[PDB]
């Protein structure tokens, strides 16, 4: 629900870094267990020890990324002295990427995934400067 | 701009009567025109289809489908230029009865606007 | 609302995830529709008594029907699918993929 | 003609059943239409009064209601007494 | 009170469904389900939808609860809402019921052909070949 | 079956449509759902095989579910306002299980799963209707109540359906699940329009409507339901061949082609509402839906697959039975570009 | 979309059981109808967008008087704090409330 | 209340007599030593279902004849007996009642 | 919102017509008879004013009259009503034809002690009307003022100004 949204952002980016990491952390792991939940309808692998070990290292990752994400982007914003600023978020996302492609062990991955979300994290803060809408409502 | 409920709108009716205060579109319209080719191109594709010699198989066919065509299209485009005069009056008349909406802006020469200049070096 | 609807609402919810469970027998997801519908009759009527709302008295009886005349046709599938297999497994029913 | 009576006399044969089903079904649909009776029956579920009868306010100008039930004006029921 | 027998009702009707939507031995399914029809039953009828409740109890289980077992084996709070005045000298549920055809002749039609419709999709399903 | 009673079935089927469009009253909308459903089953199972069972069972099963979700939310929309009109919901609730209901009657993800089996299973004919006629009525429905809709989860289910129907089109080498894919794919670009524009909504139907129909004739002229077996077409009917080449470059959205019309207006009305990523993302999407149309096209008509020596005896026979419309569908599905304002007549 | 056949053509095939305050028979009354009615009266031709922004006090009473949650709530806390005062002892219901009054026909 | 206790009693009885009968005689001790599924009988249930929801419908029929609309109701009433006999009649001549 | 006004205690407090349905059934079409134009006062004032706040003062009148009806009744020919309410009473669904004779002898007191005529079939179901100085109610659901109506637009089409303007069509 929109509850983590509000937890999250109503801290400000450039101060108080650790409920901003427990904000995304938590963020992540909810997305985690949603994704382990699809996947254990959709592919139900062989048991019920196996598919809650499949559910823990999702949310795990999911958490992990959502984590370092957090960290990385306020330390960035706070040690720079400049928010609004994408680059700090670019920087959250290549952190995040790293530590996912750590959790598979592949280093194209972990490369790709970096880069793809860095790019992902600038255009959300982008987004947010300038405000743009993903779900637009009926206005004309 | 949803018509579907503007009142004073009968149901099913593809023309209306007020439709006729507007003057219905010239027989040699370019879209009767383009119309017209549709309509023989869908007759040389049934030829085509049937293998028949598609240019000159079935006169009488190739004349039906173009005729049709233009008279669908000649309704179809009678109705596209009411409901555009009906989008248009309703306009016009709401910019009428909301004056404050629509404020008249001073009418402003270039001389006495600053326009910032940029250089291409 | 008072708990009476509530009530018959969660019970509607109860059959509708057990229809979506499919643990087994496609009889058991008829079963499943069967008791949504009979969950809707319930509420239905209440409401419509509740507010004294004379003509609507007509439309359960009719929901009835033609959920009714719904399950039927589900039993001829169900036998049918049998006369293929010799039993009514959801899991016999993967012919068709996406 | 002959062709519907022979039929008919065929049917009457071995089918005495549907026969007659047919029969009290077409008669079922048909009568109903002509009897005299049938208004009557419409006009006896008129007369059947389940909600209170709601005065009007007299304003001077209603002379076919009457003030009082026993007053000549206003429907009868001397139709439905005969019957 | 008699300890919200509305709410008891309603209670033993969320546990029957409970009891049959774990779906075990599809007969027991059926028979939960039949339990769940009749408390059912009984919540309309207390409340005071006495044909409502008859139908639901002749037509429902009678019926097709029935055709499902045949089927089956043949394979392997409350009284604050209520009212205040009264009805007259007849049913109000009954009248609304019977209107039905005076009223509601565009539903008759449309739920005969419905039916028709069915029986024909039946016979034409279970044709086989 | 008997011509009468198929007939008869197929009207039944019209009719529940027709009632569901007429109607004022909720009651009324759900007993032509219902009607719709009851009439549908046989002309699914007109040819018997276990397959088309299977299908019908698997269609059976998702519309019930369906229409007692639909009845639900009449009944909650009732309890928190005794009105049975169909006009705005008036209840947050009600309108989430009405908008799930019709979501799972038009095959939109993640209700998706149904389409492309029961498509797979039944035979040509069949599927032209499911994927034609039986998606006005809850897309009807959807337009009445437009007002209502959260757009949130309208704009999330159409994105996904975009996006599950070009994933999974790609995967696919028979013809009807690749007509599927492309249905929900169509399905997801429609219902992003219905908050802001039902007669987009409208115009993006009537055009995919006419290119599935050319579609379907074409595929059913040159009876082929596999990759392989259209392969061997241009041996036989090279033109019909050319024309389903110009069909699918029409159905990819390329201009000048008739299906560029849709996409094109949906992105314009989108943009005046301030929306510019999600049309975006959309024809983005899209591009995977013109890849596998175009591996198609390359597979049938831009170059010659080799054939069997059987074909001969093909060579020396003509259709007994013709489509009568099919000509103008196809010209329907491709030249219409130019007759663009006409969408003014709130088709 | 909605083809309104009835309207055109005048022929009324639902529109009879739309509404509460609708014709019901032997003119039994609804036990909302009065505050549909005015609900209706308030926001007949005036279009969805002002009807649901200029009649919500009409609605609002309709809706309570189709739920009475309101009245539960006023009941409730009058229940509750009489059973507080009862359990502490310094409340005693009269004679009326206990079945000991006077009945009256 | 009177209904509810009724049905109690007559439940209790039947459980009380049925209880005793199986275990008047187990107090004394003594020795204590497919397929085929007819299509024909699905059928007939079916017919019986189908029968009976038009059965509902007229349920109503006694409440019926005081409407003031006599000629609408005798039309309707009529109208869904002739289907009723239209569906028998139709399942008769498609052999749907032979055995 | 407000405070729901009510009539004291003392203002409910009346004269009770303190008899059984039984008697009330044998008198009923003798009482619509004779007590009828209060009754029709109260009625009309009850249906005009739908509000029973608003009725009160009609209410003791019907009973005020009311039991005027039944002290002339106690006052000439109490033995022959007492044995026809017996009959009513006696049965379970108060049928007016299991006891005939009964009726025929107090229809035949009533009518020389009071020169009362039993009211035919179809008279006390009629429509009547009634002579009231009550005003009518100018406002009787309290409605508010209903809200002004959208402006209805009217004029003389004309051609669309450039035609469709839609992209590049120039019509
Ligand atoms: C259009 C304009 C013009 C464009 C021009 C073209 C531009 C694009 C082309 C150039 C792209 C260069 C980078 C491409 C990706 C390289 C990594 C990759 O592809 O992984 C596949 C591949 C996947 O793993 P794998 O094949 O399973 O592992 C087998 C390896 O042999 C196992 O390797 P190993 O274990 O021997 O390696 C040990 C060590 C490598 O360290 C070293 O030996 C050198 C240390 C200095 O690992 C690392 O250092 C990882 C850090 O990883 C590798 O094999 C190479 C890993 C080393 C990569 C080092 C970093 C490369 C340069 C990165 C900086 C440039 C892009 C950064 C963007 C970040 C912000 C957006
Ligand atoms: C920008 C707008 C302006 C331009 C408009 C463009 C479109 C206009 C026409 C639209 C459709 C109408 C015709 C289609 C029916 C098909 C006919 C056909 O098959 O051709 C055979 C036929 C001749 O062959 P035949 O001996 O009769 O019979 C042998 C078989 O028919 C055929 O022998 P076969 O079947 O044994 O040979 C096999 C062959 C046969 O298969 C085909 O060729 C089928 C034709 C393609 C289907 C077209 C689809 C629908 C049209 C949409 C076009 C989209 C345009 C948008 C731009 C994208 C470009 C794709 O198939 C193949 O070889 C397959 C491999 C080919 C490569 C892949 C195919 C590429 C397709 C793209 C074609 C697009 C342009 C087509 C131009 C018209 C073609 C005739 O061609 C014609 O004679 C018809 C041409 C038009 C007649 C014009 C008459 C007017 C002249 C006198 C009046 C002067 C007017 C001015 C007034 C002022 C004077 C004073
Ligand atoms: C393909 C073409 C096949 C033949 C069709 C013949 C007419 C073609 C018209 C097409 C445009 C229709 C239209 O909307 O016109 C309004 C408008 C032109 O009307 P206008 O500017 O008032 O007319 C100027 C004439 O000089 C004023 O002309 P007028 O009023 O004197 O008209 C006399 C009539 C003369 O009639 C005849 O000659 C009959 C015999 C031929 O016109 C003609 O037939 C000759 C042209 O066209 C546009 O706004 C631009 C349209 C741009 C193309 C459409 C958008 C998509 C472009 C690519 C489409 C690709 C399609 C698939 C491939
Ligand atoms: C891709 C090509 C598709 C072509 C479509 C099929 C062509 C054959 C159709 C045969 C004639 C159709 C006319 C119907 C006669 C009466 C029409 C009347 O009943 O309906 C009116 C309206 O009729 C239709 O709206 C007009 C249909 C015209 C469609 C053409 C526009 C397509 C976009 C342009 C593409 C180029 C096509 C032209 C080349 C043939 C009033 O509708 P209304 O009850 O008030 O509201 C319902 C609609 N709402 C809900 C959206 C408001
Ligand atoms: C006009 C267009 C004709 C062609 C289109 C036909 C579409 C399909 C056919 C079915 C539609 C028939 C329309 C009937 C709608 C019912 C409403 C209307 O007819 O008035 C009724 C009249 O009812 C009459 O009985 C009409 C009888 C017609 C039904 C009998 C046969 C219908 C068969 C149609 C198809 C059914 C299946 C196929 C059978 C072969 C109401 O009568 P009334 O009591 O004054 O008013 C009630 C309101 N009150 C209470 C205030 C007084
Ligand atoms: C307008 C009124 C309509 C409503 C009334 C009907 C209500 C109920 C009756 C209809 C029920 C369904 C009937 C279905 C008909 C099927 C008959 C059939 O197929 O049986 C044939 C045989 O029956 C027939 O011949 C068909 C019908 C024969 C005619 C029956 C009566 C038709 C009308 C007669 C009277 C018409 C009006 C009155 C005229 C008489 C003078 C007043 C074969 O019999 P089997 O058992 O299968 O095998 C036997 C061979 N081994």
């Amino acid at each position: 629900a929109k509850t983590l949204l509000h937890k999250y952002s109503d801290i400000p980016e450039g101060t108080e870094c650790h409920r901003k990491a427990y904000a995304s952390t938590s963020i992540g792991g909810a997305t985690g267990l949603i994704v382990s939940a699809y996947s254990i309808a959709l592919k139900p692998p062989a048991s019920f020890l196996e598919g809650v070990a499949r559910t823990g290292r999702y949310t795990f990752t999911s958490a992990a990324i959502g984590a370092i994400f957090g960290l990385t982007s306020c330390i960035s914003a706070q040690v720079r002295e400049k928010p609004d600023d994408p680059l700090n978020y670019f920087i959250g996302g290549c952190a995040g990427g790293l530590t996912l492609g750590a959790r598979t062990r592949s280093y194209g991955i972990g490369a790709a995934a970096c880069a793809y979300m860095g790019l992902t994290a600038a255009l959300v803060k982008m987004g947010q400067l300038e405000g743009w809408q993903v779900f637009a409502e009926p206005k004309v | 701009t949803m018509m579907s409920g503007r009142p004073g709108r009968v149901p099913l009716q593809f023309l209306p009567n007020e439709a006729r205060s507007l003057p219905p579109p010239k027989l040699t319209d370019p879209r009767l025109v383009y119309m017209g080719f549709l309509g023989y191109c869908s007759g040389l594709i049934d030829n085509a289809i049937r293998r028949r010699p598609v240019v000159s198989a079935g006169l009488h066919r190739q004349l039906l489908y173009v005729t049709s065509f233009v008279f669908f299209g000649y309704y179809l485009l009678k109705r596209q230029d009411y409901m555009y005069a009906l989008r248009d009056h309703d306009m016009f008349a709401y910019v009428k009865s909301h004056p404050e909406d629509f404020p008249e802006k001073d009418k402003k020469t270039y001389g006495e606007i600053l326009e910032e200049f940029h250089p291409v070096r | 609302m008072p708990l009476v609807y509530m009530n018959i609402i969660m019970a509607f919810a109860i059959a509708l995830a057990g229809l979506l469970m499919y643990r087994s027998h496609l009889m058991s997801s008829l079963l499943c529709l069967e008791g949504m519908m009979l969950s809707l009759f319930i509420m239905s009527t209440l409401i419509i008594l509740n507010t004294h709302f004379t003509l609507a008295n007509m439309m359960p009886i009719i929901l009835l029907v033609f959920a009714a005349c719904e399950a039927a046709l589900g039993l001829s599938l169900l036998v049918m699918v049998s006369n293929t297999y010799g039993t009514d497994y959801v899991q016999n029913l993967n012919l068709l993929q996406c | 003609a002959g062709r519907i009576a022979s039929f008919l006399k065929n049917a009457w044969a071995k089918e005495p059943v549907l026969v007659a089903s047919f029969a009290i079904g077409g008669l079922a649909i048909i009568l109903p239409s002509l009897s005299p009776y049938t208004n009557y029956a419409i006009r006896i579920n008129r007369a059947t009064p389940y909600n209170y009868p709601v005065p009007l306010r007299d304003d001077g100008n209603m002379p076919d209601v009457p003030s009082h039930p026993q007053d000549p004006q206003g429907p009868s029921l001397e139709w439905l007494k005969n019957l | 009170m008699t300890m919200y027998i509305a709410f008891i009702l309603s209670t033993i009707f969320v546990i029957g469904f409970v009891g049959f939507s774990s779906k075990p031995s599809p007969i027991y399914g059926g028979l939960g389900l039949i339990v769940s029809g009749g408390v059912g039953c009984g919540i309309v009828l207390n409340f005071g939808g006495s044909f409502l409740g008859l139908m639901v109890f002749l037509i429902y289980l009678g019926g097709m609860l029935v055709v499902f077992g045949y089927t089956t084996a043949m394979a392997t709070g409350d009284w604050v809402i209520y009212d205040t005045g009264d009805s007259g000298f007849f049913s109000e549920e009954a009248m609304g019921i019977a209107a039905l055809y005076s009223y509601g002749t565009w539903l008759v039609i449309v739920t005969g052909w419905s039916l028709l419709i069915g029986v024909v999709v039946i016979m034409e399903i279970t044709r086989g070949n | 079956m008997n011509p009468i009673i198929y007939t008869t079935l197929i009207m039944t089927v019209m009719s529940g449509t027709m009632l569901v469009m007429i109607s004022s009253h909720w009651l009324l909308i759900w007993i032509g759902f219902e009607m719709n459903l009851l009439a549908m089953i046989p002309v699914l199972m007109k040819n018997f095989n276990p397959r088309a069972t299977e299908a019908a069972t698997k269609y059976f099963l998702t519309q019930a579910t369906a229409s007692m979700m639909l009845m639900m939310a009449i009944i909650i929309n009732l309890l928190y306002s005794g009105q049975w009109t169909i006009t705005k919901m008036f209840n947050p609730v009600a309108m989430t299980m009405m908008t799930m209901a019709l979501a799972m009657k038009l095959g939109l993800s993640p209700f998706h799963f149904w389409v492309p089996e029961v498509t797979q299973g039944i035979s040509l004919q069949a599927g032209l209707l499911l994927l034609t006629w039986q998606k006005l009525a809850p897309l009807s429905v959807l337009c009445q109540i437009s007002q209502s809709i959260n757009p949130n989860l309208m704009l999330t289910m159409a994105m996904l359906s975009i996006l599950i129907g070009g994933w999974g089109g790609l995967n696919q080498t028979q013809l009807r699940k690749i007509m599927a894919y492309s249905s929900i794919a169509h399905m997801g670009w429609m219902t992003a329009v219905l908050p802001y524009n039902t007669t987009m909504t409208i115009l993006n139907l009537l055009i995919y409507i006419t290119m599935t129909l050319a579609m379907f004739m074409l595929l059913i002229h040159s009876s082929a339901t596999t990759t392989l077996s259209l392969s061997h077409t241009w041996n036989k009917m090279p033109v019909i061949t050319s024309l389903m080449m110009v069909t699918l470059l029409s159905m990819g959205g390329l201009p000048p082609l008739s299906g560029f019309m849709p996409k094109w207006m949906i992105i314009q009305e989108m943009t005046k509402n301030e929306s510019i990523i999600m049309p975006t993302l959309m024809a983005m999407t899209a591009l995977l839906n013109l890849y596998f149309y175009m591996r198609l096209a390359y597979s049938s008509s831009l170059t010659m697959f080799p054939s069997t020596n059987n074909m001969k005896m093909k060579w020396q026979f003509e259709h007994t039975k013709q489509m009568k419309l099919l000509p103008t569908m196809i010209v329907l599905s491709t030249l219409v570009l130019p007759m663009t304002p006409a969408l003014s007549s709130l088709n | 979309p909605f083809f309104d056949v009835q309207k055109r053509l005048g022929l009324d095939l639902d529109r009879w059981m739309t509404i509460q305050s609708a014709e019901q028979p032997h003119k039994i009354p609804g036990r909302c109808h009065a505050f549909e009615k005015e609900w209706i009266e308030c926001a007949h031709g005036i279009g969805g967008i002002r009807a649901e922004k200029e009649c919500k006090i009409e609605f609002d009473d309709f809706v309570e008087c189709l739920l009475r949650q309101k009245t539960m709530k006023r009941l409730s806390a009058i229940k509750r704090q009489r059973d507080k005062l009862i359990k502490e002892g310094k409340y005693t219901p009269p004679p009326h409330h206990l079945g000991k009054e006077d009945p009256r026909p | 209340m009177n209904i509810m206790l009724t049905l109690l009693t007559n439940v209790t009885l039947a459980s009380l007599l049925v209880l005793i009968a199986f275990w008047l005689p187990q107090l004394n001790a003594y020795s204590e030593k497919r397929l085929p599924f007819s299509m024909k009988f699905f059928l007939v249930a079916i017919t019986f279902l189908l029968f009976d929801l038009e059965i509902a419908l007229l349920l109503p029929l006694p409440w019926a004849s005081q409407t003031n609309n006599l000629k609408t109701m005798l039309t309707m009433a009529l109208f869904l007996l002739i289907l009723l006999a239209a569906s028998l009649a139709y399942e008769w001549t498609q052999k749907g009642l032979e055995w | 919102p407000g405070i729901v006004e009510l009539p004291t205690l003392e203002d409910l407090k009346v004269q009770e017509v303190k008899v059984s349905s039984s008697v009330l059934k044998a008198a009923a079409h003798h009482y619509g008879a004779q007590c009828d134009k209060p009754n029709k006062e109260f009625m009309l004032c009850r249906w005009e004013e739908k509000d029973p706040r608003r009725c009160l003062e009609e209410g003791k009148l019907v009973n005020q009259c009311a039991l005027d009806f039944f002290r002339q009744i106690k006052r000439h020919c109490a033995e022959p009503f007492t044995e026809y309410w017996t009959c009513i009473d006696y049965s379970g669904l108060q049928l007016f034809r299991h006891c005939r004779k009964q009726q025929a002898k107090f229809d035949e007191c009533v009518l020389d002690k009071l020169g009362w005529v039993r009211p035919d079939l179809g008279e006390l179901s009629k429509v009547t009307k009634v002579k009231t100085d009550r005003p009518l109610p100018e406002n009787p659901y309290h409605s508010r003022a209903r809200p002004e109506p959208n402006p209805e637009a009217e004029g003389d089409l004309k051609p669309a100004k450039h035609g469709s303007r839609l992209f590049f069509w120039t019509m």
